[PDB]
Protein backbone atom coordinates (compact mmCIF):
# COMPACT_ATOMS: atom_id res chain seq x y z
CA UNK A 1 0.00 0.00 0.00
CA UNK A 2 0.76 3.69 -0.03
CA UNK A 3 2.38 4.49 3.29
CA UNK A 4 -0.09 6.92 5.40
CA UNK A 5 2.26 9.50 6.74
CA UNK A 6 0.03 10.48 10.21
CA UNK A 7 -3.50 10.57 11.67
CA UNK A 8 -5.45 13.75 10.35
CA UNK A 9 -5.48 16.33 12.88
CA UNK A 10 -7.02 19.62 11.59
CA UNK A 11 -6.39 22.52 14.56
CA UNK A 12 -9.32 24.46 15.09
CA UNK A 13 -7.87 27.88 14.75
CA UNK A 14 -9.66 31.45 14.66
CA UNK A 15 -8.40 34.65 15.64
CA UNK A 16 -9.96 34.47 19.20
CA UNK A 17 -9.51 31.12 20.88
CA UNK A 18 -6.63 29.69 22.70
CA UNK A 19 -5.99 26.39 23.97
CA UNK A 20 -4.59 26.01 27.78
CA UNK A 21 -3.91 22.81 29.17
CA UNK A 22 -5.20 21.78 32.57
CA UNK A 23 -3.08 18.55 33.32
CA UNK A 24 0.25 17.21 32.86
CA UNK A 25 2.02 13.81 32.08
CA UNK A 26 5.67 12.87 33.30
CA UNK A 27 6.78 10.97 30.27
CA UNK A 28 9.91 8.97 30.61
CA UNK A 29 11.74 8.56 27.09
CA UNK A 30 14.55 6.15 26.24
CA UNK A 31 17.51 6.86 23.92
CA UNK A 32 20.38 5.03 23.19
CA UNK A 33 23.91 6.53 21.45
CA UNK A 34 27.02 4.18 21.08
CA UNK A 35 29.92 5.88 22.77
CA UNK A 36 32.80 2.97 21.43
CA UNK A 37 33.44 -0.02 19.55
CA UNK A 38 35.93 -3.07 20.17
CA UNK A 39 39.46 -2.37 20.01
CA UNK A 40 41.32 -4.61 17.88
CA UNK A 41 44.57 -4.39 16.80
CA UNK A 42 45.86 -6.85 13.86
CA UNK A 43 49.45 -7.92 13.32
CA UNK A 44 49.99 -7.36 9.66
CA UNK A 45 53.46 -9.38 9.11
CA UNK A 46 51.31 -12.47 10.77
CA UNK A 47 47.95 -12.14 9.24
CA UNK A 48 49.72 -11.89 5.79
CA UNK A 49 52.47 -14.21 6.02
CA UNK A 50 52.32 -15.83 9.43
CA UNK B 1 17.82 17.32 22.15
CA UNK B 2 16.74 15.46 25.37
CA UNK B 3 13.22 14.11 24.79
CA UNK B 4 10.00 14.67 23.44
CA UNK B 5 8.39 17.40 25.62
CA UNK B 6 9.75 20.20 27.69
CA UNK B 7 12.40 18.62 28.95
CA UNK B 8 12.62 18.49 32.63
CA UNK B 9 15.82 16.58 33.77
CA UNK B 10 18.11 13.57 32.57
CA UNK B 11 19.49 10.50 34.00
CA UNK B 12 22.42 8.17 32.58
CA UNK B 13 22.46 4.68 32.66
CA UNK B 14 25.71 2.41 31.40
CA UNK B 15 25.54 0.04 28.04
CA UNK B 16 27.75 -2.15 26.52
CA UNK B 17 29.27 0.24 24.47
CA UNK B 18 27.54 2.82 24.89
CA UNK B 19 25.10 5.19 26.88
CA UNK B 20 21.22 4.77 27.52
CA UNK B 21 19.87 8.35 28.44
CA UNK B 22 16.24 8.09 30.04
CA UNK B 23 15.24 11.85 29.82
CA UNK B 24 12.20 12.47 31.87
CA UNK B 25 9.76 15.49 30.22
CA UNK B 26 6.70 17.08 31.29
CA UNK B 27 3.88 17.22 28.67
CA UNK B 28 0.84 18.96 28.51
CA UNK B 29 -2.56 17.21 28.66
CA UNK B 30 -6.07 17.50 29.09
CA UNK B 31 -6.65 20.95 26.95
CA UNK B 32 -9.33 23.06 27.12
CA UNK B 33 -10.87 25.97 25.00
CA UNK B 34 -10.79 29.48 26.14
CA UNK B 35 -11.52 33.11 24.55
CA UNK B 36 -8.31 35.22 24.45
CA UNK B 37 -8.01 38.99 23.71
CA UNK B 38 -4.46 40.59 23.40
CA UNK B 39 -5.04 43.32 25.88
CA UNK B 40 -8.07 44.31 28.49
CA UNK B 41 -9.31 48.01 28.03
CA UNK B 42 -9.92 49.48 31.46
CA UNK B 43 -10.19 53.20 32.32
CA UNK B 44 -9.24 54.15 28.54
CA UNK B 45 -5.77 52.35 29.46
CA UNK B 46 -4.39 49.02 27.73
CA UNK B 47 -3.39 46.65 30.03
CA UNK B 48 -1.06 43.24 28.94
CA UNK B 49 0.27 40.37 31.16
CA UNK B 50 3.00 40.31 32.45
CA UNK B 51 4.01 36.50 32.38
CA UNK B 52 0.85 35.16 31.28
CA UNK B 53 -2.23 35.15 28.93
CA UNK B 54 -5.78 36.37 29.02
CA UNK B 55 -8.62 33.75 28.79
CA UNK B 56 -12.52 33.83 29.03
CA UNK B 57 -14.46 30.76 30.05
CA UNK B 58 -17.53 32.92 28.44
CA UNK B 59 -18.33 35.43 30.59
CA UNK B 60 -15.67 36.51 32.88
CA UNK B 61 -12.13 37.27 32.25
CA UNK B 62 -8.78 36.38 33.79
CA UNK B 63 -4.89 36.04 33.57
CA UNK B 64 -3.00 32.41 33.60
CA UNK B 65 -0.24 30.74 32.96
CA UNK B 66 0.77 29.63 29.46
CA UNK B 67 1.57 26.04 30.08
CA UNK B 68 -1.30 25.21 32.61
CA UNK B 69 -4.70 26.64 33.67
CA UNK B 70 -4.79 28.36 36.82
CA UNK B 71 -7.54 31.03 36.27
CA UNK B 72 -6.14 34.22 38.57
CA UNK B 73 -8.04 37.27 38.50
CA UNK B 74 -7.24 40.52 36.43
CA UNK B 75 -5.19 43.27 38.66
CA UNK B 76 -2.51 45.33 38.70
CA UNK B 77 -0.10 43.31 39.58
CA UNK B 78 -0.20 40.55 36.88
CA UNK B 79 -0.86 43.09 33.98
CA UNK B 80 0.94 46.46 32.90
CA UNK B 81 0.08 49.45 31.37
CA UNK B 82 1.57 50.58 28.07
CA UNK B 83 -0.96 53.27 25.75
CA UNK B 84 -4.19 53.51 25.47
CA UNK B 85 -7.20 51.06 23.88
CA UNK B 86 -7.06 52.76 20.04
CA UNK B 87 -4.18 51.04 18.84
CA UNK B 88 -4.17 47.14 19.53
CA UNK B 89 -6.35 45.34 17.56
CA UNK B 90 -8.33 43.28 19.26
CA UNK B 91 -8.73 44.79 22.89
CA UNK B 92 -12.02 43.82 24.65
CA UNK B 93 -13.45 45.57 27.89
CA UNK B 94 -13.43 44.21 31.28
CA UNK B 95 -12.34 45.55 34.99
CA UNK B 96 -9.29 45.18 35.98
CA UNK B 97 -8.91 45.17 40.19
CA UNK B 98 -6.74 47.29 42.09
CA UNK B 99 -5.39 45.86 45.73
CA UNK B 100 -5.15 48.97 46.70
CA UNK B 101 -8.50 50.05 46.74
CA UNK B 102 -9.64 48.34 49.73
CA UNK B 103 -7.48 49.81 52.19
CA UNK B 104 -7.97 53.10 51.02
CA UNK B 105 -11.79 52.78 50.40
CA UNK B 106 -12.00 51.07 54.40
CA UNK C 1 28.26 -11.45 -19.26
CA UNK C 2 31.84 -13.38 -19.21
CA UNK C 3 31.60 -16.47 -17.66
CA UNK C 4 35.44 -17.20 -17.57
CA UNK C 5 35.67 -13.71 -16.02
CA UNK C 6 33.67 -14.55 -13.11
CA UNK C 7 35.29 -17.78 -11.87
CA UNK C 8 38.36 -15.65 -12.42
CA UNK C 9 36.71 -13.39 -10.17
CA UNK C 10 35.29 -15.97 -7.30
CA UNK C 11 38.89 -16.64 -6.81
CA UNK C 12 39.09 -13.02 -4.62
CA UNK C 13 36.51 -13.91 -2.37
CA UNK C 14 33.98 -11.87 -1.11
CA UNK C 15 34.97 -8.45 -2.13
CA UNK C 16 31.50 -8.10 -4.05
CA UNK C 17 29.31 -8.69 -1.37
CA UNK C 18 31.24 -6.20 0.55
CA UNK C 19 31.02 -4.00 -1.89
CA UNK C 20 27.37 -4.36 -2.30
CA UNK C 21 26.81 -4.33 1.36
CA UNK C 22 28.19 -0.86 1.58
CA UNK C 23 26.45 0.60 -0.76
CA UNK C 24 23.18 -1.10 0.98
CA UNK C 25 23.91 0.89 4.04
CA UNK C 26 24.19 4.11 2.27
CA UNK C 27 20.92 3.27 0.57
CA UNK C 28 19.34 2.90 3.81
CA UNK C 29 21.41 5.61 5.55
CA UNK C 30 19.78 8.20 2.72
CA UNK C 31 16.38 7.00 3.60
CA UNK C 32 17.08 7.29 7.17
CA UNK C 33 18.23 10.56 6.79
CA UNK C 34 14.99 12.13 5.21
CA UNK C 35 13.18 10.11 7.94
CA UNK C 36 14.77 12.13 10.61
CA UNK C 37 14.66 15.43 8.79
CA UNK C 38 11.27 15.47 7.62
CA UNK C 39 9.28 13.33 9.55
CA UNK C 40 9.67 14.72 13.06
CA UNK C 41 5.29 14.84 13.77
CA UNK C 42 3.33 12.08 13.65
CA UNK C 43 -0.05 14.53 13.07
CA UNK C 44 -0.62 15.95 9.39
CA UNK C 45 -1.64 19.25 10.67
CA UNK C 46 -3.73 21.57 7.88
CA UNK C 47 -4.33 25.39 7.93
CA UNK C 48 -7.94 26.56 8.43
CA UNK C 49 -10.00 27.70 4.96
CA UNK C 50 -10.08 31.09 6.12
CA UNK C 51 -5.85 32.83 6.13
CA UNK C 52 -7.12 35.13 8.92
CA UNK C 53 -3.40 35.51 10.51
CA UNK C 54 -3.71 39.19 11.81
CA UNK C 55 -2.26 40.32 8.51
CA UNK C 56 0.16 38.04 8.25
CA UNK C 57 0.43 36.36 4.57
CA UNK C 58 1.77 32.80 4.27
CA UNK C 59 0.77 31.81 0.37
CA UNK C 60 3.85 31.84 -0.48
CA UNK C 61 5.06 29.43 1.72
CA UNK C 62 1.59 27.73 2.15
CA UNK C 63 0.81 24.48 -0.44
CA UNK C 64 -0.66 25.99 -3.71
CA UNK C 65 -4.23 23.98 -4.82
CA UNK C 66 -3.94 25.41 -7.95
CA UNK C 67 -1.04 23.10 -8.36
CA UNK C 68 -1.10 19.01 -9.13
CA UNK C 69 2.05 18.60 -6.86
CA UNK C 70 0.67 20.47 -3.62
CA UNK C 71 3.81 22.44 -3.24
CA UNK C 72 4.44 26.15 -1.96
CA UNK C 73 5.47 29.13 -5.09
CA UNK C 74 8.95 28.97 -3.04
CA UNK C 75 9.04 24.99 -3.44
CA UNK C 76 7.93 24.46 -6.84
CA UNK C 77 10.75 27.09 -7.53
CA UNK C 78 13.41 25.24 -5.64
CA UNK C 79 12.01 22.14 -7.53
CA UNK C 80 12.74 23.93 -10.68
CA UNK C 81 15.84 25.60 -10.64
CA UNK C 82 17.42 22.14 -9.32
CA UNK C 83 18.31 20.45 -12.58
CA UNK C 84 26.62 -1.93 -16.50
CA UNK C 85 25.60 -2.84 -13.44
CA UNK C 86 24.64 0.48 -12.65
CA UNK C 87 21.01 0.82 -10.52
CA UNK C 88 19.28 3.85 -9.06
CA UNK C 89 17.25 2.48 -5.96
CA UNK C 90 13.79 5.56 -5.70
CA UNK C 91 13.71 7.10 -2.52
CA UNK C 92 11.42 5.98 -0.01
CA UNK C 93 10.00 9.33 0.37
CA UNK C 94 8.03 10.85 -2.20
CA UNK C 95 8.79 14.84 -3.18
CA UNK C 96 4.89 14.89 -2.46
CA UNK C 97 5.55 13.24 0.67
CA UNK C 98 7.81 15.50 1.81
CA UNK C 99 6.34 18.27 0.50
CA UNK C 100 3.26 17.18 2.41
CA UNK C 101 5.54 16.77 5.91
CA UNK C 102 6.67 20.19 5.20
CA UNK C 103 3.00 21.59 4.65
CA UNK C 104 2.46 19.39 8.39
CA UNK C 105 5.39 21.61 10.03
CA UNK C 106 3.95 24.84 8.44
CA UNK C 107 0.20 24.23 9.83
CA UNK C 108 1.56 23.42 13.23
CA UNK C 109 4.08 26.25 13.57
CA UNK C 110 1.41 29.07 12.69
CA UNK C 111 -2.05 27.52 13.80
CA UNK C 112 -0.16 25.96 16.83
CA UNK C 113 3.08 27.82 18.22
CA UNK C 114 5.98 25.46 19.37
CA UNK C 115 2.85 23.73 21.44
CA UNK C 116 2.87 20.85 18.44
CA UNK C 117 6.36 19.85 18.98
CA UNK C 118 5.82 19.46 22.71
CA UNK C 119 2.67 17.49 22.94
CA UNK C 120 -0.59 17.82 21.76
CA UNK C 121 -1.26 20.51 19.39
CA UNK C 122 -2.82 23.70 21.17
CA UNK C 123 -4.66 26.57 18.99
CA UNK C 124 -3.03 29.97 19.31
CA UNK C 125 -3.59 33.28 17.83
CA UNK C 126 -0.91 34.46 15.21
CA UNK C 127 -0.37 37.71 16.54
CA UNK C 128 -0.83 36.29 20.33
CA UNK C 129 2.20 33.61 19.02
CA UNK C 130 4.09 36.17 17.81
CA UNK C 131 3.67 37.86 20.89
CA UNK C 132 5.36 35.12 22.98
CA UNK C 133 8.07 34.86 20.57
CA UNK C 134 8.69 38.41 20.96
CA UNK C 135 8.86 38.18 24.58
CA UNK C 136 11.21 34.86 23.94
CA UNK C 137 13.70 37.54 22.77
CA UNK C 138 13.10 39.85 25.51
CA UNK C 139 10.81 42.65 23.84
CA UNK C 140 7.62 43.42 25.56
CA UNK C 141 4.43 42.23 24.58
CA UNK C 142 2.98 45.51 23.90
CA UNK C 143 5.25 46.69 21.01
CA UNK C 144 4.48 43.95 19.09
CA UNK C 145 0.60 44.67 19.33
CA UNK C 146 0.64 48.39 18.82
CA UNK C 147 3.49 47.83 15.43
CA UNK C 148 1.60 44.51 14.18
CA UNK C 149 -0.02 46.12 10.89
CA UNK C 150 3.92 47.04 10.24
CA UNK C 151 5.54 44.18 11.47
CA UNK C 152 3.33 42.31 9.53
CA UNK C 153 3.63 44.61 6.04
CA UNK C 154 7.85 43.91 7.22
CA UNK C 155 7.11 40.19 7.13
CA UNK C 156 5.25 39.59 3.64
CA UNK C 157 7.94 42.61 2.15
CA UNK C 158 10.71 39.84 3.03
CA UNK C 159 9.08 36.91 1.85
CA UNK C 160 8.54 37.98 -1.24
CA UNK C 161 12.60 39.48 -1.19
CA UNK C 162 13.50 35.53 -0.36
CA UNK C 163 11.18 34.41 -3.51
CA UNK C 164 12.24 36.74 -5.99
CA UNK C 165 16.31 36.42 -4.38
CA UNK C 166 15.29 33.02 -4.99
CA UNK C 167 14.01 33.26 -8.66
CA UNK C 168 16.81 35.75 -9.57
CA UNK C 169 19.88 34.29 -8.51
CA UNK C 170 21.93 30.77 -9.97
C1 LIG D 1 -12.25 23.80 20.71
O1 LIG D 1 -13.36 24.11 19.84
C2 LIG D 1 -13.22 23.60 18.51
C3 LIG D 1 -14.42 24.08 17.73
O2 LIG D 1 -15.59 24.08 18.54
C4 LIG D 1 -13.09 22.07 18.54
O3 LIG D 1 -12.80 21.62 17.22
C5 LIG D 1 -13.73 20.59 16.80
O4 LIG D 1 -13.40 19.29 17.33
C6 LIG D 1 -14.33 18.27 16.94
C7 LIG D 1 -13.92 17.01 17.65
O5 LIG D 1 -12.68 16.51 17.16
C8 LIG D 1 -14.33 18.13 15.42
O6 LIG D 1 -15.28 17.15 15.03
C9 LIG D 1 -14.67 19.48 14.78
O7 LIG D 1 -14.59 19.38 13.37
C10 LIG D 1 -13.69 20.54 15.27
N1 LIG D 1 -14.01 21.83 14.69
C11 LIG D 1 -13.18 22.48 13.87
C12 LIG D 1 -13.67 23.81 13.37
O8 LIG D 1 -12.09 22.02 13.54
C13 LIG D 1 -11.94 21.67 19.47
O9 LIG D 1 -11.89 20.25 19.59
C14 LIG D 1 -12.12 22.29 20.85
N2 LIG D 1 -11.01 21.94 21.71
C15 LIG D 1 -11.12 21.05 22.71
C16 LIG D 1 -9.87 20.80 23.51
O10 LIG D 1 -12.17 20.48 22.97
C1 LIG E 1 -4.74 14.90 35.90
O1 LIG E 1 -4.35 13.62 35.37
C2 LIG E 1 -4.07 12.65 36.40
C3 LIG E 1 -3.57 11.41 35.69
O2 LIG E 1 -2.17 11.25 35.86
C4 LIG E 1 -5.36 12.42 37.21
O3 LIG E 1 -5.10 11.49 38.26
C5 LIG E 1 -6.04 10.39 38.19
O4 LIG E 1 -7.34 10.74 38.74
C6 LIG E 1 -8.30 9.68 38.60
C7 LIG E 1 -9.62 10.22 39.09
O5 LIG E 1 -9.43 11.26 40.04
C8 LIG E 1 -7.81 8.47 39.40
O6 LIG E 1 -8.75 7.40 39.25
C9 LIG E 1 -6.45 8.03 38.89
O7 LIG E 1 -5.95 6.95 39.67
C10 LIG E 1 -5.47 9.21 38.96
N1 LIG E 1 -4.17 8.82 38.44
C11 LIG E 1 -3.03 9.03 39.11
C12 LIG E 1 -1.77 8.57 38.43
O8 LIG E 1 -3.01 9.56 40.22
C13 LIG E 1 -5.81 13.75 37.81
O9 LIG E 1 -7.02 13.57 38.53
C14 LIG E 1 -6.03 14.76 36.69
N2 LIG E 1 -6.46 16.04 37.23
C15 LIG E 1 -7.34 16.83 36.62
C16 LIG E 1 -7.66 18.12 37.32
O10 LIG E 1 -7.85 16.53 35.54
C1 LIG F 1 -16.36 31.50 34.72
O1 LIG F 1 -15.67 31.40 35.98
C2 LIG F 1 -16.23 32.25 37.00
C3 LIG F 1 -15.34 32.12 38.21
O2 LIG F 1 -15.53 30.88 38.88
C4 LIG F 1 -17.68 31.81 37.26
O3 LIG F 1 -18.26 32.65 38.25
C5 LIG F 1 -18.80 31.87 39.34
O4 LIG F 1 -20.01 31.17 38.98
C6 LIG F 1 -20.46 30.32 40.05
C7 LIG F 1 -21.63 29.53 39.50
O5 LIG F 1 -22.72 30.38 39.17
C8 LIG F 1 -20.83 31.18 41.25
O6 LIG F 1 -21.25 30.34 42.32
C9 LIG F 1 -19.62 32.01 41.69
O7 LIG F 1 -19.99 32.90 42.74
C10 LIG F 1 -19.09 32.81 40.50
N1 LIG F 1 -17.89 33.55 40.89
C11 LIG F 1 -17.72 34.84 40.60
C12 LIG F 1 -16.43 35.45 41.06
O8 LIG F 1 -18.56 35.49 39.99
C13 LIG F 1 -18.47 31.91 35.97
O9 LIG F 1 -19.80 31.46 36.17
C14 LIG F 1 -17.81 31.05 34.90
N2 LIG F 1 -18.54 31.13 33.65
C15 LIG F 1 -19.03 30.06 33.02
C16 LIG F 1 -19.77 30.32 31.74
O10 LIG F 1 -18.88 28.92 33.46
C1 LIG G 1 -15.33 49.55 25.19
O1 LIG G 1 -15.36 50.80 25.90
C2 LIG G 1 -15.13 51.93 25.05
C3 LIG G 1 -15.07 53.15 25.95
O2 LIG G 1 -16.07 53.10 26.95
C4 LIG G 1 -16.25 52.01 24.00
O3 LIG G 1 -16.00 53.11 23.13
C5 LIG G 1 -17.17 53.94 23.04
O4 LIG G 1 -18.11 53.46 22.04
C6 LIG G 1 -19.31 54.24 21.96
C7 LIG G 1 -20.21 53.56 20.97
O5 LIG G 1 -19.47 52.96 19.92
C8 LIG G 1 -18.95 55.68 21.56
O6 LIG G 1 -20.13 56.46 21.52
C9 LIG G 1 -17.97 56.26 22.57
O7 LIG G 1 -17.57 57.56 22.16
C10 LIG G 1 -16.74 55.36 22.68
N1 LIG G 1 -15.81 55.89 23.67
C11 LIG G 1 -14.50 56.04 23.42
C12 LIG G 1 -13.69 56.60 24.55
O8 LIG G 1 -14.00 55.75 22.34
C13 LIG G 1 -16.27 50.71 23.20
O9 LIG G 1 -17.34 50.72 22.26
C14 LIG G 1 -16.45 49.53 24.16
N2 LIG G 1 -16.47 48.28 23.43
C15 LIG G 1 -17.39 47.33 23.64
C16 LIG G 1 -17.26 46.09 22.79
O10 LIG G 1 -18.28 47.46 24.47
C1 LIG H 1 -1.20 37.33 0.15
O1 LIG H 1 -0.13 37.40 -0.80
C2 LIG H 1 -0.51 36.96 -2.11
C3 LIG H 1 0.75 36.94 -2.94
O2 LIG H 1 1.74 37.79 -2.39
C4 LIG H 1 -1.59 37.90 -2.65
O3 LIG H 1 -1.99 37.47 -3.96
C5 LIG H 1 -1.89 38.57 -4.89
O4 LIG H 1 -3.11 39.36 -4.92
C6 LIG H 1 -3.04 40.48 -5.81
C7 LIG H 1 -4.34 41.24 -5.66
O5 LIG H 1 -5.44 40.48 -6.15
C8 LIG H 1 -2.80 39.99 -7.24
O6 LIG H 1 -2.70 41.11 -8.12
C9 LIG H 1 -1.52 39.17 -7.28
O7 LIG H 1 -1.32 38.64 -8.59
C10 LIG H 1 -1.60 38.02 -6.28
N1 LIG H 1 -0.36 37.25 -6.29
C11 LIG H 1 -0.34 35.92 -6.30
C12 LIG H 1 1.02 35.28 -6.31
O8 LIG H 1 -1.37 35.25 -6.29
C13 LIG H 1 -2.79 37.88 -1.71
O9 LIG H 1 -3.78 38.80 -2.15
C14 LIG H 1 -2.34 38.25 -0.29
N2 LIG H 1 -3.46 38.26 0.65
C15 LIG H 1 -4.24 37.22 1.01
C16 LIG H 1 -5.32 37.55 2.00
O10 LIG H 1 -4.08 36.08 0.57
C1 LIG I 1 -11.96 37.99 14.57
O1 LIG I 1 -12.63 38.01 13.29
C2 LIG I 1 -13.99 38.49 13.36
C3 LIG I 1 -14.58 38.31 11.98
O2 LIG I 1 -14.61 36.94 11.61
C4 LIG I 1 -13.97 39.94 13.83
O3 LIG I 1 -15.31 40.43 13.89
C5 LIG I 1 -13.32 40.00 15.21
O4 LIG I 1 -13.25 41.35 15.65
C6 LIG I 1 -11.91 39.42 15.15
N1 LIG I 1 -11.30 39.42 16.47
C7 LIG I 1 -10.01 39.68 16.68
C8 LIG I 1 -9.55 39.63 18.10
O5 LIG I 1 -9.25 39.95 15.76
Amino acid sequence: YTMSLGAENSVAYSNNSIAIPTNFTISVTTEILPVSMTKTSVDCTMYICG
Amino acid sequence: FCGKGYHLMSFPQSAPHGVVFLHVTYVPAHEKNFTTAPAICHDGKAHFPREGVFVSNGTHWFVTQRNFYEPQIITTDNTFVSGNCDVVIGIVNNTVYDPLQPELDS
Amino acid sequence: DSTECSNLLLQYGSFCTQLNRALTGIAVEQDKNTQEVFAQVKQIYKTPPIKDFGGFNFSQILPDPSKPSKRSPIEDLLFNKVTNGLTVLPPLLTDEMIAQYTSALLAGTITSGWTFGAGPALQIPFPMQMAYRFNGIGVTQNVLYENQKLIANQFNSAIGKIQDSLSSTP
